[PDB]
């Protein structure tokens, strides 16, 4: 199977190894489950303010839209072909893994929309735009969490495999092979002295008696 | 010289095994956690070696069988089994790739049919070069045309559940008593080699 | 990586006017394709929402963040379900009418497996 | 007694229980980075240096007796606040701290 | 006397080496595998030791040498730098600390400058002591710029880049041997000095 | 010298040197995954492979002069960089590449 000689060397800081791993993989379970619990409770409270922030806008849209007399989304739909409001990543270290965030940066390719001379009723379309680019960026900040949270859900996963792997195979592994080799290595060892005492018996005797 | 000897507690180590094996030129393993399973004698290809394999494949050759390409890859198989199984304990199932996926039930079928001898209504009856040939045939075209099919687009599981009747057949073909249409090549197994075909293209597309 | 800068919509119609008006996507000058799908109660097709959430997610890698209305989600939920990545990240947002509501949340469903 | 203090055993278990902690919050530190490290590995990772560099550190021909040595540990001690030190009494530390 | 003293039990806990290590004061190392990807002798801070240090420093702070202060410096760049290896193999890291990264990237320095040596190329394994006092002089000047920058603030990879033209040329400092005059303090080494500040600004801004 | 060169011994040593790397890159893999794996890591795999089935395979009438051994071993050998290559002086690897 294995070497009867100089295996304690290799299977010595192998064991070491597993057990100050195991200690260390610990630790950064213990910081991702630690941050995992405080991000899912943030998460639902930032899914209502996204709602709220969202419905409040569309329903001052909806209003705008009844108000001045005609239906501006066709008309909003085709003038837009460029989007303002972009995003810029970055990677921000939480726990040991990097997890991805997103900043927005406002871009001046448009500024409103070249539909709006309703008369009377177009102050009100320019109006729902200023409140709608407000509420956007609300959503898009807090956006930027979700992405987190997918991230660390996928990392724990490979981290609880871990945890378990060096445990339950690789300790004891390395038990069984030192102390089988342990023990081969000292037999050899004590049954030449037995033998080199059986002879020298044998000789003692000889030269003893007359 | 068929000669048997016995390790001292899993230790291959113990004089008598060594010397045995210093004078062979053929070693034939014998594995504990294959056997537990019911699967003695149980022959790998990491505790094992025949200087006479090159040889006796030219010879086989000879007399009609195909079997020394079909040995390449057989031996292949076994020995990507092992480690890909390793993955598959520490990291999981997660990390494997599809045509990994297949090295591993052609394997386990493997273990199964050549190493058990263990009964299950008779002990298993007379199984010649020419028998043993025709399980090498099927299991080796199982392998082919299956990794041929994920590669080219296509699920794991349409592919081993379609494959079926088939593999009961190769397990239960041993207990069957031998020449089954001929010695050389049986029905039974002449008959599996087109459905395999049959199944690959239903898959591809 | 920093090759995302796109947000997909999918909302109902007065929702995705607003977003717009706001500037979040536009019609691609490498694909002449929007980067809205514009949604009406009762007037439009089950299979158009799976088209465009497929579309936006696998078809698309320049998306980094698609806004979903749960509502809307919830029509196509195999497909939202299915689509377990990260990159481009699914966000469902409460629908217009509807405040939060758990039961039609797919990246929800994720984390209750494991912590 | 006379030569040392009742406070010896007390120090004892302080000293050796943040020195532990330290050892473990190097290994963290590299793992984690300094941008997510915690609160409390911060003050256990200047610990493990102060301990070495005080305790453990000292010339060839320095010469310590119990007092000595109390004195010393107090000043490593006195950056962890009084809650994270309870493995001694509240008679003592309220005294050297 | 400079004795080699060599396994003779097959272990290194066997007799012979528990007699000598017992006896002597001073050990360099050498690793057999790290030796092997030639690097030669590859000593291990570990089993080294030496008593003779504080007498021997003494005499060579007199004749010219600011050694002692680098000295322990080498061997702690050195030591964290084993510690840190062990956990990147273990953990199997994600990220690291931004100085971590300096200790392990100036250890790699260490190996090649003195640790690979070679004794038949003799521009590759000489130097008078001053020589190596200014070589040593050079690396721990380095270390001691970049561990200052990344807490002004710089990121690693700024650091490593921008710094780029003086850290080739130190590399590449271990082909030299005196060959510009009978100086055991040249130039070459002085140059790099006042060089590698100004490298340092360009790092920290 | 004439039918084995100088840069042979120097060669030896760069061959050596990123199959120790590509041993050990197989062995991180095993335990943990891709997790302490990189760009480095990575080329001394596809190394220990294409060494192991190109070099050291060979046939058992095949005489080889140590000329051809080293035309060989060079061809291999182009996987990295110059500047990551320092094992061999930079005089006699831009000649022999």
């Amino acid at each position: 199977v294995f070497p009867t000689r100089m295996t304690l060397g290799l299977m010595k800081t192998k064991l070491k190894g597993a057990n100050q791993g195991y200690s260390l993989l610990k630790r950064k379970s213990e910081a991702l489950t630690k941050r995992f619990r405080d991000i899912t409770k943030r998460i639902d409270d930032a899914k209502q303010k996204m709602g709220r922030v969202m419905q409040t806008a569309a329903f001052s849209l909806a209003e705008v839209s009844y108000a001045t007399g005609e239906n501006i989304g066709y008309q909003v739909q085709e003038s837009v072909s460029t989007a303002r409001f972009k995003v810029r990543a970055r990677q921000e270290n939480v726990s040991g893994v990097y997890l991805s965030q997103f900043e927005s940066y406002i871009d001046p390719e448009i500024n409103d929309f070249r539909l709006t001379g309703l008369g009377r009723g177009g102050q009100q379309v320019q109006r729902a735009k200023e409140i709608y680019s407000r509420a956007v960026e609300t959503l898009v900040e807090l956006a930027s969490l979700q992405t987190a949270f997918i991230i660390l859900d996928e990392v724990i996963k490979v981290t609880n495999r871990r945890v378990n792997a060096i445990e339950h195979v690789i300790i004891p592994r390395t038990e069984n092979t030192i102390a089988y080799i342990n023990s081969e290595l000292d037999e050899l060892d004590r049954e030449e002295f037995y033998r080199l005492k059986k002879v020298q018996e044998k000789k003692q005797n000889e030269t003893a008696k007359l | 010289i068929v000669a048997a000897v016995s390790p001292a507690g899993g230790d291959f180590s113990d004089p008598v095994t060594t010397a045995t094996l210093g004078i062979t030129q053929v070693f034939w393993g014998l594995d504990k956690k294959l056997a537990q399973r019911k699967h003695f004698p149980s022959i790998n290809t990491s505790v094992s070696y025949s200087k006479y394999t090159n040889v006796l494949n030219k010879f086989y050759d000879s007399n009609y069988p195909e079997f020394p390409v079909l040995r390449d890859r057989m031996k292949e198989i076994l020995s990507n089994a092992e480690e890909l199984e390793q993955v598959v304990q520490l990291v999981g199932k997660s990390a494997l790739s599809d045509s990994d996926k297949i090295t591993l039930d052609v394997a386990t079928l493997i273990k199964e049919d050549f190493l058990q001898q263990n009964g299950y209504s008779t002990y298993d009856a007379f199984c010649p070069i020419w028998k043993t040939f025709d399980m090498m045939r099927a299991f080796i075209s199982y392998h082919d045309e299956a990794q041929k099919a994920v590669a080219n687009g296509a699920n794991w599981s349409k592919l081993a559940d379609s494959t079926g009747d088939v593999k009961h057949a190769v397990s239960s073909s041993k207990f069957f008593e031998p020449s089954r249409g001929e010695k050389e090549v049986h029905g039974e197994f002449e008959k599996l080699l087109s459905t395999m075909q049959e199944r690959f293209a239903e898959s591809t597309d | 990586a920093e090759k995302r800068t796109l947000i997909a919509v999918i909302a109902d119609e007065d929702t995705t006017t607003g977003l717009l008006l706001a500037g979040i996507g536009q019609i691609t000058p490498e694909t002449q394709e929007k980067n809205f799908f514009v949604y009406q109660e009762g007037k439009t097709t089950k299979e158009e929402i799976t088209d465009k959430f497929n579309h936006f997610t696998e078809e698309r890698d320049d998306i980094a963040i698609l806004l979903i209305n749960q509502h809307i989600a919830e029509n196509i939920r195999a497909r939202v379900d299915s689509f377990t990545n990260a990159f481009p990240a699914i966000l469902e947002i409460p629908s217009k009418d509807h405040p939060y509501d758990p039961e039609k949340d797919s990246v929800l469903k994720r984390v209750r497996k494991l912590f | 007694e006379g030569m040392t203090r009742k406070d010896h055993g007390d120090v004892s278990n302080q000293l050796y229980a943040k020195y532990a902690i330290g050892k473990d919050a190097a290994a963290m530190k590299a793992v984690v980075g300094e941008e997510a490290l915690s609160i409390e590995d911060k003050l256990s990772l200047e610990f493990l240096e102060k301990f070495e560099k005080t305790f453990i550190t000292q010339g060839a021909y320095e010469d310590r007796t119990v007092f000595e040595s109390l004195d010393q540990a107090w000043s490593l001690l006195r950056i962890y606040p009084k809650e994270m030190l309870n493995r001694i009494s509240p008679k003592i530390l309220d005294e050297f701290y």
